[PDB]
């Protein structure tokens, strides 16, 4: 009864989701990794 | 709550009973390894940086 | 270990008062029956799907096979 | 797709109906309600309903289950004139239940958490 | 309690000895032991066999055979090995299988 | 039924029966896996304590 | 950026006075009473405050109490403001917290009240939370039996303190009756406690002829015709065991009582009913304060006490009017003495400076009682549940129209009737009861 | 109930099943789950007819 | 006594989003010039003996 | 659904205008006289009880060394007779008025007041004059006072949350004049006398410091005329020796720290967490009473604890972390204290520490617009409380006259207020809170406190 009972039984409303600001802070970590594989493959100029 | 019921000290002025009733604002540490900086120093530290 | 309230009164007799293997002889058919009466449906069912679906897979290949035999 | 859906309320009020029927006949082999299904370990939901609940009617639960288990090992079944006796349709966990899960949608819909947990044995 | 004085008699009282199990369980909640018995006893028939394969092209095979004719017993640790994985697979997916006929890995 | 097909469809050739009906076996397996735990259960949920 | 106008600064040109000065009314308001269809009497009174305050009296407490039901006011006073037939308890907190109200149940010895004080521009929020949790609370099991362990603790901590057992003890002394049963009782006594015994107590307690609305900074017609379809209420009225005086004497035995404890009260006669005799048994309270604590870290040494807290109860119909005082263990006979002393000596005469110092007393506490609006709620509440009225103006008349003649022939009338005397500690020291009760006769 | 006096025999019981089930394919039919192929050394530039991988 | 700058500390140090690749960075500029001051004392203590210096000889 | 009982309210927190509430709130007026003391009244229109005092803008703070606890003696002294007046003639005389005498003596703020009816407002000033001007000060009643003092030292007889916020003054504010504790140490109390009360009351007890606030039913034009009777002989102010002056000289200093007061056979564990705050003239201060609205208090004598708006409230009474706690904000006249102060046991302490810790850190970051509307009207609706009793309507006078220099409107106030939303509350949370040294003071059973570095782990987060 955690995952899709969750939503069914309507405990998923607008209130208790992650704000705009909480999805920003964590989709911030999408570059935190793209620069850690380029720091760790180095393909320099690469790009085209 | 009071302390003599809460706490229970022993009666007496020794000297960890002298703080307890009235704390100093003069408190001494340590310096033998560490020597403090100026009482209030204000500002972002320096070991962030190293 | 949790506390669970229960009112009860539990009789346990000695496992050297009674026989071992002895009544197995007897429960034996009803228990085969009571087994097969108890999952039919579901062992029916596989069986069903399983040898239909690989009957008709098998008789295509063999069509198959047949259909560009000179 | 409300016309049609009209239709199917008593398709589902008949498919209900024939589902219970058959479960509480199997249900009734054991001496096990409906309500004896739910699992305070599977449901806190369940598990904070059941605290809601006056003692003899725990006890009164616990010796189903415990009967329920020991028929379960022995791979037998109720006697005939006990069997006659059970009614596994019998409510009484549903409408705690059914309060706690209101009460639990009425807190997510102003972002308050249920104030249960899980339960953890550690 | 003498395995109250030793730590490690009473982890192994704890979880082998008095640990409390439903007791209506069936013979389709033995297959995890299986798996467990077929585990190490394929790495027992393995470590018995790296005693004589040889890791190298034009070696591996020659090894092979030399392990099943020559080396006492050698056969036997083959074969046992080589079917041992089929066991354990055997064994594992009956395990799975009841994990999904019975929901057993819902919560908690 | 359902993956013992898919194990025996694995030892035989590729040819367009098989290829079909491994497709609808691989596509009944994500249909089972996907939407009737879920869908069914719930369903079971609300005939059984609805 | 939020603002950064510093607080010396006044704040700039978006700060409006847009509401202009309403002015004021011409007198002193008055209380005006009414009745509703259902037969619930209202009164409320105006005033300049922004405060709104709304209480609901309801006959009752410990005076309505079973030996079945004994204990319901205590924990009718937790259990209140929770779950009821439309709102939840999460619902109704969170509309109490959301409007900045806050909530009491305060059980007396012979009613209880239920009150809810809110700010002037949320008074139908607050009118409708009391009236719905009142009329329509559900009492579930669950919530009983969770609130009985805070009701223990409290009653507990609430025994702690002296003055309160033997307050107890001198109301069971006193009366025969509804006023002799005890408000705090035990905490073992609320152990069998279930939400039917609450149920059962609120069923008894609950009429319409029995429930009294006040309010406090509201307009009386407005509250009138919002509060008739909500205080329409039914019931029969559950028979009230009438109290008598009798007086007489008890004791009582306590293991670790670092002091000794002594009461001596007697009845005032016409209760509550009776605006003159209430107002002479508040100068006798006054008359009676030996050490009142009127400046900062003042040291009155008294020979033998250690603590004099008089008291002057005014119920319906009987009143209860005394003195305690504390002492050591050893001198406890020194105590009754000078307790008798002190009485005797106040039914020799008042010499005109203690009589006006006692009367200003009297007149400081009664305004004072009423200065705030929760405070003047309560006091119209309970004079009209008790009386049909507020008479607060006569009060103050009676008491400021007092002569010492009045206060020594009141006091007098006072020692002719047999007394109450309460006993309290590890008595190891005490006179014989026979010449105790004898100096007054 | 206890693990170890009631779940030991238990679990005996189906691991003298599972050891006749092992004895009887290592003893009686060595090769049955097996691939032929596999007895042939490999070969890089020869590929088999039918490339199958275990059951 | 010392103490770090007030906008140097909002800018690169108060999320670790932004910390982490300023670290990178600086990461990869330190290897860069540790290789190049080993290399140059290598080279320029061994110069003569190696084999680029033979081949540079011989053009 | 109840057609009657189900009107009008709703759980749905939205803002509140507290405008119309305006028009009937009565206004304040100041006078000042040549001595340098405003006189300031607020007339409540059919008040019968009057509250009046004396708000002197001195303390704890501007003592010295020598004589640190020279003003918290003298409100033991200073009602033990007058040189007008005994200790008799005193009682007598305040009790035929029907009111009491009271006295609170702060670090940086003092008041002596009396709670009278309103036929007695002059009686009151001249008694009240009478104490500040003409008193005895008798070397026989200070050694009457020194020694039961000394007993309740020896005794260590203290409320314990006094002593843990005395240890939390000693340990931020250490080696400035606001460390020290208004009571004072043994030996001032042991080697004190009459020239050094004398000497404070006659440097500090000035005009320019001193406010004379009266509330209920008091006539502005009379009070004007009696306090120029009676406290037109005070001594003015030198320039040079002004409260701001004094305040330059001696300048506060917050330093993070850590303090515990360790005992061997104790129950409860008592212990707060402060952070650096604002002065009282800081605009950051409204939001900061906005935050402690936010984070609220609980005591377990409550049982709607699950059900509080406030998620501290809610995690501290769910899990039962907590017998009590409060949120406080502490505002000084040039640095301020914001934190937590809570009553636990050992076993329950880091968990509540967790709590407190994982809250404060939390505004930075996540603010929901109905909790800011919900606290923003709480916050005015206890504004609205103050104003039903006089007292707190004179103590608010003499408080605002003193410290923010002038008597700030309720539109002002209110609007102030409703300037504070979400995006104001992450940046004061942002400004104070967010990787910032703190200061921890407990006492008790504290074993099982976490030391400093645990502490100064978790006001920020590393995974943002
Ligand atoms: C195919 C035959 C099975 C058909 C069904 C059947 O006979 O029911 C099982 C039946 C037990 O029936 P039951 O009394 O209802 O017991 C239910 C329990 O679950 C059974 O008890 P349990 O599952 O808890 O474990 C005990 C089980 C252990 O036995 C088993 O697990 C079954 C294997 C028994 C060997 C039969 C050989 C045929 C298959 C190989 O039964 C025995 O002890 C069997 C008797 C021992 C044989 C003589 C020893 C010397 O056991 C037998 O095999 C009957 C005994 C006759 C022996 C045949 C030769
Ligand atoms: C010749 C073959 C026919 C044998 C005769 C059967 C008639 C008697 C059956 C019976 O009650 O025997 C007592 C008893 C069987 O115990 P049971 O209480 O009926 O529970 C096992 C059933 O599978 C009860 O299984 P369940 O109630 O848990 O049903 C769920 C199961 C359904 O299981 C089945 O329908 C059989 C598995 C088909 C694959 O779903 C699965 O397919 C999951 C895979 C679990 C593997 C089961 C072994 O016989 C024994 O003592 C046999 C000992 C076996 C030891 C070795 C185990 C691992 C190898
Ligand atoms: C450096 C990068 C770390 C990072 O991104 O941290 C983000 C993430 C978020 O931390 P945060 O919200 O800033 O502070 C922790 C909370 O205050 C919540 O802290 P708490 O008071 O609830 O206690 C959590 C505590 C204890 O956390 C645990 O539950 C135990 C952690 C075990 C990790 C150590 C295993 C070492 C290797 C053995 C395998 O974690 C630590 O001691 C700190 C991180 C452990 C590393 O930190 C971690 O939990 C680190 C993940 C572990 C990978 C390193
Ligand atoms: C990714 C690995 C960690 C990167 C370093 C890191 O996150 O630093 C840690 C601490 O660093 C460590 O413990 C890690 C040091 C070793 C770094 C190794 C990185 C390996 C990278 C490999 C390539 C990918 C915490 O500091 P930040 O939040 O990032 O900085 C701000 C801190 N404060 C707000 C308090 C001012
Ligand atoms: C309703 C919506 C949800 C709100 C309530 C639930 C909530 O707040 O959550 C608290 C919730 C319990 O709170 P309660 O349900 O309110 O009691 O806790 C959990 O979420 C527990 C979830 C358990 C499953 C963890 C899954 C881990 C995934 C990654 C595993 C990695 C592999 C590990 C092993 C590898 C081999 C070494
Ligand atoms: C026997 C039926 C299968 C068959 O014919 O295979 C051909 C295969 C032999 O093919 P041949 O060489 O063409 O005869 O038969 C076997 O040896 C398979 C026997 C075991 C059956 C598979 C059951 C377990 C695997 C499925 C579970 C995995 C998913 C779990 C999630
Ligand atoms: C070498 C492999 C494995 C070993 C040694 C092992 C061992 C065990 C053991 C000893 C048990 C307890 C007894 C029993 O219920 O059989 C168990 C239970 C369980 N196992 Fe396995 N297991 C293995 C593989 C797996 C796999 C592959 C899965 C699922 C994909 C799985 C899922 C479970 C679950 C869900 C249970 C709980 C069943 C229940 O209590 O209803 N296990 N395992
Ligand atoms: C420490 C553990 C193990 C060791 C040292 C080991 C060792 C070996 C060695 C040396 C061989 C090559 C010799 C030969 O094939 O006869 C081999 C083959 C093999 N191993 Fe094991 N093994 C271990 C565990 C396992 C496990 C756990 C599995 C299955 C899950 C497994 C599956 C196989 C299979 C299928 C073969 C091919 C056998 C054949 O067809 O001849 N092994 N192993
Ligand atoms: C639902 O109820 C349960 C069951 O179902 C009745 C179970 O079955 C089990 C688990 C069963 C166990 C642990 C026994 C099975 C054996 C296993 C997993 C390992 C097999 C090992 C063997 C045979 C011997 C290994 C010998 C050695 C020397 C290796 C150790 C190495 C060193 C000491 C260096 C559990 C916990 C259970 O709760
Ligand atoms: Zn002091």
């Amino acid at each position: 009864p955690i995952g899709v009972w969750s939503v069914f039984q309507g405990y998923v409303t607008p209130a208790r989701l992650p704000s705009i600001q909480t999805l920003t802070r964590v989709g911030a970590w999408g570059g935190v990794v793209v620069v850690g594989g380029l720091y760790m493959v180095q393909p320099w100029d690469w790009l085209a | 709550s009071d302390a003599v019921e809460v706490f229970k000290p022993e009666t007496g002025l020794t000297p960890t009973n002298r703080l307890s009733m009235a704390p100093t604002p003069y408190i001494k540490y340590d310096e033998h390894n560490h020597k403090r900086f100026p009482p209030g120093t204000e500002g972002r530290p320096f070991a962030y940086f190293v | 270990r949790q506390n669970i309230p229960l009112r009860e009164i539990l009789y346990q007799l000695s496992p050297y008062q009674q026989d071992v293997i002895r009544q197995t002889f007897t429960n034996a058919p009803k228990t085969f029956l009571r087994f097969f009466k108890e999952k039919g449906v579901g062992l029916a069912t596989f069986g069903v799907l399983f040898f239909g679906i690989k009957g008709y897979t098998e008789h295509e290949m063999h069509q198959e096979r047949l259909a560009e035999r000179y | 797709t409300s016309l049609l859906k009209q239709v199917a309320l008593p398709v589902f009020n008949s498919l209900a109906t024939t589902y219970r029927s058959v479960v509480g006949a199997k249900l009734a082999k054991y001496g096990l309600r409906f309500d004896d299904l739910q699992d305070p370990l599977k449901d806190e939901d369940v598990a904070e309903a059941l605290r809601r609940l006056p003692p003899d009617v725990v006890v009164a639960r616990n010796c189903r289950l415990r009967r329920a288990l020991d028929l379960s090992c022995k791979h037998e079944a109720l006697p005939k004139d006990l069997l006659e006796k059970q009614t596994p349709e019998l409510s009484y966990l549903q409408d705690v239940l059914n309060e706690v899960r209101a009460e639990r949608r009425e807190r997510a819909q102003l972002g308050a958490p249920a104030p249960y947990t899980r339960i953890y044995y550690d | 309690r003498m395995h109250n004085k030793i730590q490690l008699l009473s982890v192994l009282n704890t979880h082998l000895v008095a640990y409390p199990t439903p007791m209506n369980l069936n013979y389709s909640w033995n297959g995890g032991s299986l798996a467990g018995m077929m585990l190490a006893s394929q790495m027992l028939t393995g470590i018995l066999l790296a005693m004589h394969y040889v890791g190298h092209v034009d070696y591996a095979f020659a090894s092979v055979q030399h392990l099943m004719t020559d080396v006492p017993s050698g056969m036997i640790l083959r074969y046992a090995h080589a079917n041992g994985a089929s066991l354990f697979f055997i064994v594992v997916y009956l395990h799975v299988l009841r994990g999904m006929y019975y929901g057993s890995g819902a919560q908690p | 039924a359902d993956v013992l097909l898919l194990t025996w469809l694995g030892g035989n050739e590729i040819t367009p029966i098989t290829s079909f009906v491994g497709q609808c076996c691989t596509a009944y397996l994500f249909f089972y896996l996907l939407v009737c735990q879920p869908l069914v259960g719930y369903l079971e949920t609300q005939f059984a304590h609805g | 950026g939020g603002g950064r106008v510093e607080v010396p600064l006044s704040e700039k040109l978006p700060a409006v006075t847009e509401p202009p000065r309403t002015s004021t009314p011409a007198t002193k308001p008055i209380v005006q009473t009414s009745s509703l269809r259902s037969g619930v009497k209202v009164a409320s009174i105006n005033t300049v405050s922004p405060i709104s305050s709304l209480v609901l009296f309801v006959e009752g407490g410990a005076a309505a109490e079973t030996p079945a039901t004994a204990g319901a006011s205590k924990v009718l006073e937790v259990a209140a403001f929770k779950a009821t037939a439309n709102r939840s308890t999460f619902r109704l907190t969170r509309e109490l917290e959301k409007i900045g109200a806050t909530s009491f149940a305060r059980a007396g010895r012979d009613h209880v009240a239920f009150g809810v004080d809110a700010t002037r521009l949320n008074q139908l929020e607050a009118l409708e939370i009391l009236a719905d949790a009142v009329v329509n609370a559900r009492y579930t099991y669950w919530e009983v039996r969770d609130s009985l362990d805070a009701v223990k603790e409290q009653l507990a901590a609430q025994l702690r303190n002296p003055l309160t057992a033997v307050n107890e003890v001198l109301h069971r002394t006193a009366f025969e009756g509804g006023l002799g049963h005890s408000l705090v009782v035990d905490p073992s006594v609320v152990d069998g406690f279930t939400n039917e015994t609450l149920k059962e107590y609120v069923h008894s307690i609950m009429a319409p002829s029995r429930v009294v609305l006040a309010a406090s900074g509201v307009d009386h017609a407005e509250l009138t015709a919002l509060a008739t379809p909500l205080l329409n209420l039914h019931g029969n009225a559950h028979p009230a065991p009438q109290s008598r005086y009798v007086g007489g004497a008890m004791n009582i035995i306590a293991p670790t009582s670092s002091l000794t404890y002594v009461g001596l009260a007697f009845e005032a006669k016409g209760g509550a009913g009776d605006i003159k005799s209430s107002a002479a048994a508040s100068v006798v309270k006054a008359l009676l304060d030996e050490a009142r604590p009127t400046m900062p870290y003042q040291r009155k040494e008294h020979e033998v006490f250690t603590s004099v807290n008089p008291f002057a109860f005014a119920y319906k119909g009987t009143g209860l009017v005394g003195v305690v005082a504390s002492g050591a263990p050893g001198k406890a006979g020194k105590v009754v003495d000078a307790l008798t002393a002190k009485v005797q000596s106040l039914a020799k005469g008042v010499t005109d400076v203690q009589l006006a110092t006692a009367k200003n007393m009297a007149l400081g506490e009664l305004r004072a009682s009423v200065a705030t609006a929760p405070g003047l709620a309560a006091a119209v509440g309970s004079s009209v549940l008790a009386t049909g009225k507020f008479s607060a103006n006569e009060v103050a008349a009676a008491l400021s129209g007092l002569t010492a003649a009045d206060v020594t022939s009141y006091v007098n009338a006072m020692i002719k009737t047999a007394p109450t005397f309460v006993t309290y500690g590890n008595l190891s020291s005490l006179p014989r009861v026979d010449s105790i009760a004898k100096r007054f006769a | 109930i206890s693990f170890g006096s009631y779940f030991g025999a238990k679990d005996l019981v189906g691991a003298l099943f599972l050891a006749l089930v092992f004895s009887i394919l290592v003893f009686f039919y060595p090769d049955l789950l097996g691939h032929p192929d596999n007895l042939i050394p490999a070969n890089p530039y020869s590929t088999p007819q039918h490339i199958v991988p275990e059951w | 006594v010392m103490r770090l700058s007030e906008a140097l500390y909002q800018t690169f140090f108060k999320r670790s989003t932004v910390y982490i690749p300023m670290l990178l960075v600086g990461a990869y500029f330190s290897n860069e010039a540790i290789d190049y001051a080993v290399d140059k004392m290598w080279t320029t203590r061994n110069k003569g003996k190696l084999f680029s210096d033979i081949i540079a000889e011989r053009t | 659904d109840a057609n009657p009982f189900l009107r009008f309210s709703n759980p749905r927190p939205s803002p509140i205008d507290h405008t119309p509430l305006l028009s009937t709130l009565p206004e304040t007026r100041i006078t000042t006289l040549p001595n340098g003391l405003r006189v300031a009244t607020e007339a409540i229109p059919f008040a019968e009880t009057t509250t009046l005092g004396i708000w002197i803008n001195s303390g704890s703070r501007f003592e010295t060394d020598a004589n640190n606890g020279v003003a918290h003696f003298l409100e033991h002294i200073l009602f033990k007779g007058t040189k007008n007046r005994s200790v008799k003639e005193l009682e007598v005389e305040v009790e035929n008025m029907g009111g009491q005498l009271n006295a609170y003596t702060g670090r940086e703020q003092t008041c002596y007041y009396a709670k009278v009816m309103g036929k007695d407002v002059g009686k009151a000033v001249n008694i009240l004059s009478d104490i500040l001007l003409n008193s005895n000060l008798d070397a026989r009643a200070i050694d009457k006072e020194r020694d039961v003092i000394l007993r309740e030292m020896e005794e260590v007889n203290k409320q314990t949350s006094e002593l843990v916020f005395d240890h939390l003054h000693a340990t931020a504010f250490q080696y400035s004049p606001l460390g020290r504790t208004i009571l004072g140490p043994v030996e001032n109390i042991k080697s004190i006398n009459r020239d050094q009360l004398v000497e404070y009351m006659k440097t500090h007890y000035r005009g320019p410091r001193m406010v004379l606030a009266a509330a209920g039913a008091v006539n502005h034009d009379e009070l004007v005329k009696l306090a120029s009777d009676a406290f037109g002989s005070v001594p003015d102010e030198d320039a040079a020796t002004s409260v701001r002056s004094l305040l330059v000289k001696e300048p506060s200093r917050f330093t993070g720290s850590y303090v515990h007061d360790r005992f061997p056979d104790a129950s409860e564990c008592c212990m707060a967490v402060a952070f650096k705050g604002a002065s009282w003239t800081d605009p950051d201060s409204i939001p900061l009473m906005v935050m402690q609205t936010m984070l609220g208090g609980w005591d377990k004598n409550s049982t709607v604890g699950k059900h509080s708006s406030s998620a501290l409230v809610q995690t501290v009474a769910t899990e039962g972390l907590a017998d009590a706690f409060m949120a406080f904000n502490t505002n000084y006249h040039d640095t301020g204290l914001f934190g937590v102060y809570g009553v636990t046991d050992r076993d329950r302490s880091e968990d509540f520490a967790y709590a407190i810790m994982s809250n404060l850190t939390r505004m930075c970051f996540e603010v929901r617009d109905a909790d800011v509307a919900r606290a923003k009207n709480q916050l005015k609706a206890s504004l609205m409380f103050f104003q039903d009793s006089t007292h707190h309507v004179a103590e608010s006078i003499g408080r605002e006259l003193l410290v923010y220099g002038r008597r700030i409107p309720k539109a002002e106030m209110f609007a102030r207020i409703d300037a504070v939303d979400a995006n104001a509350i992450r940046a004061v949370a942002d400004r104070f809170i967010y990787d910032q040294d703190m200061a921890v003071a407990s006492a008790g059973d504290v074993q099982f406190v976490p030391d400093y570095n645990w502490f100064r782990r978790r006001s920020y987060w590393l995974r943002y």
